[PDB]
């Protein structure tokens, strides 16, 4: 998964 | 209290339309272990945060361990060192933990507006370039 | 919240008025210590009751040890035997403390309620018999 | 010490  | 994101049932309960349920390694229980709230919007469906560190977290694939993300994305929060159960923390502990929370939710919105003065700036900076070329 | 009174150092500040000071045994440090808050009132300015099994005691004399006291008065209050310090309880076990708190003052109220009762009951059964005598 |  991955950052805003 | 609203110290219910402390317990995993709480954190659990907000996943009522996370979409990744059982045969995925990113499983509700799974993440809710890992210290992370669905925060669903509608750019980010999947969005998710960390309750204690604040470190927001999408796209997640089936693959994913949350708490292996975690560890990667944010790998200083002192969530994932508390290797104890909440009830079998100590009154002292909790409170220290509590504080460790406050301090990073300072941390938290210090970066948004930092980051938003970035965004104009640069706008700006780029503006009075063009003016400063005569 | 008001899990205050588990502080000592709260019940120390309770005692403001009250009049035994250095030099004697029940001073407000020990009587804090033993779990007790100043209640005085007008009839009992010397009035204490423990926060935690809610046993009032008063007519204290210069060499009274509070702890003894006590555990004289009220030999089954957990409080007496908490050998921690406050910061040092698991939550479950401040958990576990609190909701005994809790029956304590149950039995409390029920107390006075059966006190108080009974102190009718007398008067009535009183009454009732000179009417049976004929 | 005495009770209430
Ligand atoms: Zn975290
Ligand atoms: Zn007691």
């Amino acid at each position: 998964a991955r950052t805003k | 209290p609203a110290w219910q994101p402390f317990l995993k049932d709480h954190r659990i309960s907000t996943f009522k339309n996370w979409p990744f349920l059982e045969g995925c390694a990113c499983t509700p229980e799974r993440m809710a272990e890992a210290g992370f709230i669905h925060c669903p919007t509608e750019n980010e469906p999947d969005l998710a945060q960390c309750f204690f560190c604040f470190k927001e977290l999408e796209g997640w694939e089936p693959d994913d361990d949350p708490i292996e993300e975690h560890k990667k994305h944010s790998s200083g929060c002192a969530f994932l060192s508390v290797k104890k159960q909440f009830e079998e923390l100590t009154l002292g502990e909790f409170l220290k933990l509590d504080r460790e929370r406050a301090k990073n939710k300072i941390a938290k919105e210090t970066n948004n507006k930092k980051k938003e003065f970035e965004e104009t700036a640069k706008k700006v900076r780029r503006a009075i370039e063009q003016l400063a070329a005569m």
